[PDB]
């Protein structure tokens, strides 16, 4: 019963660390919308 | 006589994560490491083929019945999905109130980059995207009224997967029945006939008559929804069911006395379309009901199961034998209960052609209200199920091949059916070719034909209605007969079955639900086409059937198994030969057939029968009669129909079909990405992913796992797979915004 | 008249003798390796160029290489 | 020629135009009620991003036009951005390489690379803020590029 | 039990089905202008020419361009003729490579040149016949 | 040899040797069996192997030999003899031969087509221009 | 007759005459229906064929009964010829099941 190692597969990590690079990216631009040249 | 017992092992298989963290468990190949990119998609390609994982048939079975419970937890969710939708962010009172005015929709975007104006000013205060599945119409039919009941259905539809879920994993941890179970086709046979169906329609009949015919009567009455009963009120007081339907007055008595005519309030035969929401009566729905469930549970008691009364499948077989069949149907019964792929191939062929017979009788005979006049959404539903049964029909043709190479034996296969097909392989397969080649030359040529001659300027010398004509004279016969129906061959039915047949047109919100649809010269050109393409892409499929264990050109396909490359640059070259390969050339041929069966229905509808009607009858279509003469010279395809009819996709930005816009230039895009997989090899992208990584190592950053190009069968299938979803991406997004815009 | 051509890295393993389907290939003796047997193509007329023994083979660069040469019926596998 | 946005008539007429295709639809609904809120914060928007556009650049058009030869005073439109860029980037390939160079090290390294170690793979994210600066003194002690790698034949 | 292998001996590639072959089939398939016994190659392709441009001329006439003139019966005449010498030149191209030198039995040049006159001449009446029969 | 010798029960198929066997080149395997066993006919279908001598005609060499290898794998027969017949009538012994499987290394067999060295001391196609020589040549 | 190679095949007439006596008697039943006209499809076929022949030269329309007649008076008589064939032969003649 190792679900640690399980959730530190390929698949799993990485749908993992996608999901919060797309939350951080669409609550900037919602916080900060139509962001244009800095 | 055998017991048709239940016999189950317990703990047979622990519950831990242990195998989670180990990837390619299932396969002993997969086990050992990857040591390069391929055993990635290796691992997904061979984790359903429960088959290559062990030789067992118990195992398979178990392994099929869980995971089918999974599938079937699957699908409650999203059913569960689609009712949460319609409660809690639908605008589904709204439509009740003015079904007409209000478009369906119960999808709200988030408002975060510009996306919020794909929320449609739909109506009824709230503004989303339009949905065309007919879930508003089919909860209308249903009796639904407020959004509590599609609360309460989605808690249930949520309970039901969990059920589903608990079911799967207790059905392969906790119980998991031998292989004598599963083997019990009789019994299978018999309970799905009269109780998965039988006792379902029954159930449904009984739900329509206590809860779909009152609620429906009140509301094509002019009641408001809030105003009707409860369902409940109408079985608890049967004072309203008799108001609304004096039958019920008499109660069950008549039923079992015989006297069924004493229900023509509540089971009508009527045969036409309710003239008020354009949908069948919903009475003649529960009638229909009714006997489909008292004639499935007749059939359901034919097989013999522990009782000495029934009858014996493989019995049946056997004595089925004629002069010019040796063997008949012998060895067959344990074909289908030895080998899981034959009853795929048999059952997704069957589930595919029930599905495409779904789609043409529901929008002919629109069977929930206001569906007729919601041309979106009739569009999408004959569409839909057109792809999903065409995509089964093919799925069908694949199994029947991996089984013809896995799992057939000479033994079982001697002097039968099968054997002697396999025999004379190559006269069906030439005499089809050449039935093919007839077909495209008298259905293509005529289009081409037709071409010529237009752009010659000699339209007295072309295949229409005004020059030469090609009248469909036996389907316009069989459309008269029906026409002539309700009163020489149909004496209780009142009126035709469908519209499309003949009698009169249906209005609806002055809106055209059903009217005849006249054949002529160019329906019968399409019609060719349409068997043109049906038999080329069955050709492949059974040429790749016959040929998967062996052919004149490779002597032992089958050693080589069902889904291999190529057996090299031998024999002149023997690429795409093995029968996986016929699979992928038939879905090509697939997509085309349904790409051209679902254009004609769409150029068809809008220009003779989707329409408005103004007051005095006076009827105009969305494209008022162009397919007469524009649907018989390809130039006229892409004109009038390719052209004509993308201004409304191409022309959606800045509002909110822009979307759809979008979807449909990226759909292009795929269908031109899938290009790059088919018209290159993996030699080419090894030698270039060589350099690369040269590159990477000349960094020390290179990966552990040997970088590897694509299998050539996996190139072909990612092929494919772009190339189809492109393709029937782009069909759905302009069919979507071409209906939404306009009509 | 595919060219089937056997080098000395063989280490007669006998792999592309036993998926030859058209017993264009056999093993003979031989003192280059402890096997003490190397493959040979003495029926080169019957092959067809499915190169079964080239994926059949283990060493490290394939030791027998077959050349798509002249074209005959034996070599186009024509039942016809 | 190029005219600053805010002294152009082409950006005022667009932004007068988006604010009317709003208005439009808002009229439809009512004051307090679901929806014509959702189309006022949106003319708000509107409203907020040309005024913080109006600093760019554009032509007769009206469209921003976005400068990136590198001048200073369009540092911000190109020049910032794409340093910030090749600095995340910069930190994502530093860390993957890392990362790549310990696993290497292991018993087995294609199962680290198939089940990420992430006690070591965030050792190696969190680490590397300072990329640029670790990118050298790894090639000045001669451990960034390689002496003989893979070539095939006529190398 | 009907099917059988084509000549009782199995690993042919071939059948004997019902219409394949049958007292009816056989008798059929015999007697033809074509393998029948005691016929020239001139007459086998004189029966072979005045059988195939009497049907020829059909087509040409009721569906040619000119089907609505007042000369449609010609022009499908001179049409057939036409198409009738185009197979008679794929006819005596086909004699000229596969057949060689040697006695006239229908598989030599001389027979299948023979063959090839009778098929142009019985074409050409045929045609003309049917074109007759149509006028009048 | 042994042209009597009799056949396995098969019920035709239209996947056996058509007329240009006839013609040209058509190949025979002969085997002896003790049971009737069931077999997948390279041709398409199944047959029963008459209890005794087996002999049937077939259109390719490698239709036979996989014939012969599906008897010798589904069944533990290894006296599968494989002959060539010509229009003329001469009968050519072609597998195996020798009497002993090819993949059993077998004394009195000379090495055919034999290259000095590995493949990479091959002469480059420039080398050989305009001559009758190939790389592989050495 | 032989059916197929040196094998014979048993030909019937009676198998005809049968299969059209019975199939004519079984349609020969009067239906009250409008189509029919209160007689038998048999009856009314052959009506429809006598006044189709006094017009010799002009043939059926498509809305012309005929059709429906001549469609289910074939489907019914080939049905039993088929049907009839396969007991003479399977049954009566030892052909088996
Ligand atoms: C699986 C499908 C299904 C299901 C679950 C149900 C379920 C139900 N049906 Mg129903 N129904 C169905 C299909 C189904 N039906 C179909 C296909 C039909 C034919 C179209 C009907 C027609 C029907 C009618 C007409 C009625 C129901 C009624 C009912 C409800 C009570 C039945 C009862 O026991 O009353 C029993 C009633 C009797 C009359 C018993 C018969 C014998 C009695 C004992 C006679 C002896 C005399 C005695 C003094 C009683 C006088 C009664 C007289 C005044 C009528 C019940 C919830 C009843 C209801 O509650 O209405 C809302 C009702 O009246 N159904
Ligand atoms: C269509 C008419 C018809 C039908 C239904 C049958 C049926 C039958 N015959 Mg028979 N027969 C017929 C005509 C028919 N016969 C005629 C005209 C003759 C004179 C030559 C004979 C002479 C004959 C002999 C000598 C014998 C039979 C025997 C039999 C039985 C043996 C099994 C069999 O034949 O297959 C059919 C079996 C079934 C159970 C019927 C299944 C039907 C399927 C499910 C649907 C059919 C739909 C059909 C195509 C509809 C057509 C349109 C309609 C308007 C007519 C069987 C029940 C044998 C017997 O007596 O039994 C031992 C036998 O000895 N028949
Ligand atoms: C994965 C990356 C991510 C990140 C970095 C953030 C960051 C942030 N979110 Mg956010 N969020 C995310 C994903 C993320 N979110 C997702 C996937 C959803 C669901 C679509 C939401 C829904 C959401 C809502 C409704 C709100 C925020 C808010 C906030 C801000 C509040 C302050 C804070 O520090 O809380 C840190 C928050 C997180 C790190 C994410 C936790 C999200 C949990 C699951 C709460 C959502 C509950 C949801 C309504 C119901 C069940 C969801 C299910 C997944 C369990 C913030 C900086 C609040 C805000 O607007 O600030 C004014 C707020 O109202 N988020
Ligand atoms: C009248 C009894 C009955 C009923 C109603 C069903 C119904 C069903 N069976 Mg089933 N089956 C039965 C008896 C029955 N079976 C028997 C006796 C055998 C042994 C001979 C089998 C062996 C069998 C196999 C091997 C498989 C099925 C499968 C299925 C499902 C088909 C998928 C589908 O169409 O979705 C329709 C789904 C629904 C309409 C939802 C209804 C679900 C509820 C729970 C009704 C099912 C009741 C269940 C059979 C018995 C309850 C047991 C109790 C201890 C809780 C379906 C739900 C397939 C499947 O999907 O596997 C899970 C499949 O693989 N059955
Ligand atoms: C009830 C339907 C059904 C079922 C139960 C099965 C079951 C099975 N199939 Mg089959 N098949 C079906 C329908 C079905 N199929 C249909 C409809 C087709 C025609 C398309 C096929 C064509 C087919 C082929 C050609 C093959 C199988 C194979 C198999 C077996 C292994 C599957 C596997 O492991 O691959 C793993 C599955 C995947 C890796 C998923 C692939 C994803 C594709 C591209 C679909 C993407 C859909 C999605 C909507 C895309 C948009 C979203 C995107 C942007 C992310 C397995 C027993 C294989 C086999 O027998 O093994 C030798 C085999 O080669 N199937
Ligand atoms: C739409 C058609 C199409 C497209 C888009 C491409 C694209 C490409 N081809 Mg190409 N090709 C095509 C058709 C196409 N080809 C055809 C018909 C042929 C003839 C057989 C070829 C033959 C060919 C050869 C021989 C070669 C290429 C190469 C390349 C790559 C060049 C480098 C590059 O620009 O990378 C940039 C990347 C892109 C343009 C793709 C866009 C980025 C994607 C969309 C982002 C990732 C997915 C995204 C997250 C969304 C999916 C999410 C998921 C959940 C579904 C590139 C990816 C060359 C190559 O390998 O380059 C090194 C190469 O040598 N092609
Ligand atoms: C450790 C991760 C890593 C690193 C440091 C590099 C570094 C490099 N790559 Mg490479 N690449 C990677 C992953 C990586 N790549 C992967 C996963 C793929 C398959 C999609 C490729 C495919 C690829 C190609 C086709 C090419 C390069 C090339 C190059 C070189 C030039 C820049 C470039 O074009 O990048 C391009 C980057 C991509 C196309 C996609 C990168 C994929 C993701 C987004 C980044 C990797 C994330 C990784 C999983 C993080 C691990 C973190 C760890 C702590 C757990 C450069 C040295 C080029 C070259 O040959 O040199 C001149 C070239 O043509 N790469
Ligand atoms: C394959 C589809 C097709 C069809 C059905 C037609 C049909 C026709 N074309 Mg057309 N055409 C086509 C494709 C087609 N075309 C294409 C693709 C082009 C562009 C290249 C053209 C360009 C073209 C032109 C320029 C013209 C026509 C014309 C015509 C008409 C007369 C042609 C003629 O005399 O031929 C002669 C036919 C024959 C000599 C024999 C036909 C074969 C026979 C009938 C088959 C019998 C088989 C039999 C049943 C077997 C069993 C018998 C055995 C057992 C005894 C005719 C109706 C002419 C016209 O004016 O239009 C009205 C004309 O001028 N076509
Ligand atoms: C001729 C009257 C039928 C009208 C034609 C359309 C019938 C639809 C059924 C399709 C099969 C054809 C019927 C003959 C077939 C038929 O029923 O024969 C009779 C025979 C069945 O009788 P048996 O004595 O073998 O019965 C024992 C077993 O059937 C046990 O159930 O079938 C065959 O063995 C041959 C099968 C196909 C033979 C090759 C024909 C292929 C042509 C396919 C195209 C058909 C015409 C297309 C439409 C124009
Ligand atoms: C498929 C079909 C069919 C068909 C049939 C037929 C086709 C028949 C016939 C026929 C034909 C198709 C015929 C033809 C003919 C021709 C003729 C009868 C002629 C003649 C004569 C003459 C007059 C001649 C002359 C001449 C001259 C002038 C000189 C030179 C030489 C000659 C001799 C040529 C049937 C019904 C079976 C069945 C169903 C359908
Ligand atoms: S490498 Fe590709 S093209 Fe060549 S034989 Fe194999 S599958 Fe065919
Ligand atoms: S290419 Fe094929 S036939 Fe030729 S020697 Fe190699 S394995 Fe044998
Ligand atoms: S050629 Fe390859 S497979 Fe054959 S004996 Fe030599 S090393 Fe083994």
């Amino acid at each position: 019963m190792n679900l640690k190692k399980y959730l530190s597969t390929a698949p799993v990590v990485a749908t993992l660390w996608l999901f919060l690079t797309a939350g951080i990216l669409i609550e900037l631009n919602r916080f900060f919308p139509d962001s244009l040249f800095y | 006589e055998k017991q048709v017992k239940v016999v189950v092992d317990r703990d047979v298989v622990p519950t831990s994560f242990e195998k989670w963290a180990k990837p390619g468990h299932f396969s002993r190949s997969l086990a050992k490491g990857p040591k390069t990119t391929t055993w990635i998609w290796n691992l997904h390609a061979d984790a359903h083929d429960f088959d290559s994982h062990t030789s067992s048939l118990e195992e398979v079975s178990r392994k099929i019945f869980s995971a089918h419970f999974g599938q079937l937890a699957i699908i409650f969710i999203w059913l569960s999905g689609m009712y949460f939708h319609g409660a809690r962010f639908s605008n589904y009172v709204a439509w009740l109130s003015n079904p007409t005015g209000i478009k369906p929709s119960a999808q709200v975007v988030w408002p975060i980059v510009g996306q919020q104006i794909l929320n449609a000013d739909v109506g009824g205060g709230m503004q989303g995207i339009q949905i065309t599945s007919g879930l508003f119409q089919l909860w209308r039919a249903s009796g639904i009224v407020n959004e509590l009941q599609l609360y309460v259905t989605a808690l249930g539809g949520l309970g039901m997967a969990g059920l589903m879920i608990f079911a799967g994993w207790f059905h392969y941890h906790k119980a998991a029945p031998k292989l004598e179970w599963f083997q019990n086709v009789e019994s299978m046979l018999n309970h799905h006939l009269a109780g998965l169906l039988g006792l379902g329609s029954l159930s449904w009949a009984g739900h329509q008559i206590h809860v779909s015919l009152p609620i429906n009567k009140l509301l094509d009455a002019g009641v408001a929804p809030s105003s009707i009963p409860l369902p409940h009120e109408f079985i608890l007081n049967r004072n309203l069911m008799a108001e609304l339907y004096p039958s019920f007055q008499q109660g069950l008595v008549p039923f079992f006395t015989l006297n069924w005519k004493q229900y023509s309030d509540i089971l009508t035969f009527k045969g036409g379309l309710s003239p008020v929401t354009g949908g069948l009566w919903l009475t003649d729905v529960a009638h229909h009901h009714l006997a489909i469930a008292v004639l499935f549970l007749v059939a359901g008691h034919m097989y013999r199961t522990n009782w000495g009364i029934g009858h014996s499948i493989k019995q049946i077989l056997e004595a089925h034998k004629g002069p010019l069949t040796g063997e008949g149907h012998k060895g067959l019964y344990e074909i289908l209960t030895t080998s899981w792929h034959a009853n795929l191939a048999i059952n997704l062929a069957m589930l595919g052609s029930l599905s495409i017979i779904v789609a043409h009788h529901m929008y002919a005979m629109p069977p929930y209200p206001y569906l007729a006049t919601d041309y979106p959404t009739q569009l999408s539903l004959f569409t839909h199920h057109m792809w999903i049964g065409g995509f089964c029909i093919v799925g069908a043709g694949a199994h029947a091949a991996i089984y013809m190479v896995r799992d057939y034996s000479p033994t079982v296969n001697f002097n039968n059916v099968l054997d002697r097909m396999i025999r004379h392989r190559d006269a069906i397969i030439s005499h089809l070719n050449w039935v093919c080649i007839f077909l495209g030359m008298h259905s293509f040529g005529l289009y081409i034909h037709n071409d010529t001659m237009r752009a010659l300027g000699r339209a007295q010398d072309m295949f229409s209605d005004t020059a030469i004509q090609l009248q469909p004279v036996f389907a316009q016969w069989i459309q008269q007969i029906h026409t002539l129906a309700p009163g020489n061959t149909a004496v209780n039915a009142l009126a035709t079955a469908s519209y499309a047949f003949g009698a009169d047109t249906v209005t609806v919100g002055s809106k055209i639900a059903m009217m005849p649809i006249k054949l002529g010269t160019a329906d019968f050109m399409v019609h060719h086409i349409h068997a043109f393409t049906i038999h080329v892409t069955t050709l492949i499929l059974l040429k790749g059937v016959l040929y998967a264990r062996n052919s004149r050109l490779i002597p032992d396909k089958a050693n080589l198994g069902f889904r291999f490359p190529c057996d090299g640059p031998g024999r002149g070259g023997t690429c795409q030969v093995s029968a996986w390969d016929h699979v992928f050339l038939g879905l090509f041929w697939m997509y085309n057939a349904l790409s051209i069966v679902i254009f004609h229905f769409s150029w068809k509808m809008q220009s003779d029968v989707w329409g408005t009607v103004t007051s005095n009858g006076a009827i105009s279509h969305i494209t008022g009669g162009n397919f007469a003469q524009s649907a018989i010279t390809i130039n006229g395809w892409l004109r009038d129909f390719l052209w004509a009819q993308a201004s409304q996709v191409i022309q959606s930005y800045g509002s909110s079909l822009s979307a759809y816009g979008l979807m449909f230039l990226g759909a292009h895009f795929v269908w031109a990405f899938s290009l790059m997989f088919l018209f290159s090899g993996r030699g080419y992208w090894q030698e270039l992913i060589e350099s690369i990584v040269w590159a990477h190592n000349k960094l020390k950053v290179a990966p552990a796992i040997a970088p590897r190009a694509l299998s050539i069968t996996q190139g072909r299938a990612v092929g494919v797979a772009h190339y189809l979803l492109g393709g029937i991406a782009t069909t759905w997004a302009f069919f979507l915004a071409r209906i939404i815009a306009v009509g | 008249a595919h060219t089937v051509k056997i080098y000395d890295n063989c280490i007669g393993c006998t792999q592309c003798v036993r998926a030859c389907p058209l017993d264009v290939l056999e093993m003979v003796p031989w003192d280059g390796c402890k096997a003490g047997q190397m493959a040979s193509a003495p029926r080169t007329e019957d092959c067809v160029g499915c190169k079964r023994c080239e994926t059949a083979c283990p060493t490290d660069f394939l030791s027998i290489r077959v050349y798509l040469g002249g074209e005959t019926t034996r070599s186009m596998g024509l039942a016809y | 020629v190029l005219t600053p946005c805010q002294q152009s008539e082409a950006f005022h007429k667009r932004e007068i135009n988006e604010v009317r295709t709003l208005e439009n639809r808002q009229a439809n609904y009512e004051a307090n009620s679901p929806s014509y809120l959702a189309l006022q914060s949106q003319i708000d928007q509107v409203h907020k991003r040309f005024d913080k556009y109006g600093t760019l650049l554009c032509g007769q058009d009206g469209l921003p036009h976005l400068i990136t030869d590198g001048d200073w005073r369009h540092a911000r439109e190109f020049t910032i951005p794409a340093l910030l860029f090749l600095y995340i980037t910069g930190w994502i390939g530093w860390v993957g390489r890392s990362y790549l160079k310990y696993t290497k090290e292991t018993k087995n390294p294609t199962e680290q690379e198939i089940i990420l170690d992430v006690p070591m793979a965030l050792k190696y994210m969190l680490s590397g803020f300072l990329w640029p600066l670790s990118a050298w003194q790894e090639y000045r002690s001669g451990q960034l590029l390689a002496k003989e790698d893979e070539i095939t034949v006529s190398p | 039990d009907y099917i059988k292998p084509y000549n009782n001996d199995p690993f042919v590639g071939h059948l004997a089905t019902p219409i394949n072959s049958s007292s009816l089939t056989r008798a059929y398939l015999s007697q033809l202008p074509i393998y029948r016994r005691g016929v020239s190659p001139f007459l086998r392709g004189l029966e072979i020419g005045m059988a195939h441009g009497y049907f020829l001329i059909g087509p040409f006439v009721q569906l040619g361009p000119l089907r609505n003139t007042d000369i449609k019966y010609l022009a499908g005449l001179l049409s057939a003729i036409g198409l009738i010498v185009i197979l008679t030149l794929g006819m005596l191209l086909y004699g000229a490579v596969s057949f060689t030198n040697d006695s006239q039995d229908l598989e030599s040049v001389d027979g299948w040149r023979q063959l090839a006159s009778g098929f142009l001449l019985g074409a050409v009446g045929g045609a003309g016949f049917a074109y007759l029969l149509l006028t009048l | 040899l042994n042209l009597k010798m009799p056949s396995p029960s098969f019920l035709g198929s239209t996947g056996g040797w058509l007329r240009c066997a006839e013609t040209e080149e058509k190949y025979a395997m002969t085997w002896s069996s003790d049971q009737q066993h069931i077999f997948e006919m390279p041709t398409g279908g199944a047959a029963v192997m008459n209890s005794g001598d087996n002999l049937l005609y077939l259109a390719r060499k490698e239709q036979a030999l996989a014939l012969a290898t599906q008897l010798r794998t589904q069944f533990k027969i290894q006296d599968y003899k494989i002959y060539r017949i010509f229009p003329s009538g001469e009968v050519q012994y072609l597998h195996p031969k020798d009497g002993v499987l090819p993949y059993q290394v077998n004394k009195g067999r000379e090495q055919v087509g034999r290259v000095k060295s590995t493949i990479g001391k091959n002469v480059n196609p420039a080398q050989v221009k305009f001559t009758s020589k190939a790389t592989y040549d050495r | 007759f032989e059916v197929s190679d040196g094998e014979p095949y048993p030909l019937n007439p009676a198998v005809i005459f049968i299969a059209l006596i019975g199939w004519s008697a079984v349609a020969a039943i009067p239906s009250n229906i409008p189509v029919l006209g209160g007689t038998g499809l048999t009856q009314a076929f052959l009506a429809s064929i006598q006044r189709l022949l006094a017009q010799y030269p002009t043939g059926p329309k498509l809305d012309d009964p005929f059709w429906f007649y001549l469609i289910v008076y074939h489907v019914g008589l080939f049905a039993l010829l088929i049907f009839g064939q396969i007991g003479y032969a399977g049954y009566a003649k030892g052909t088996y099941n």
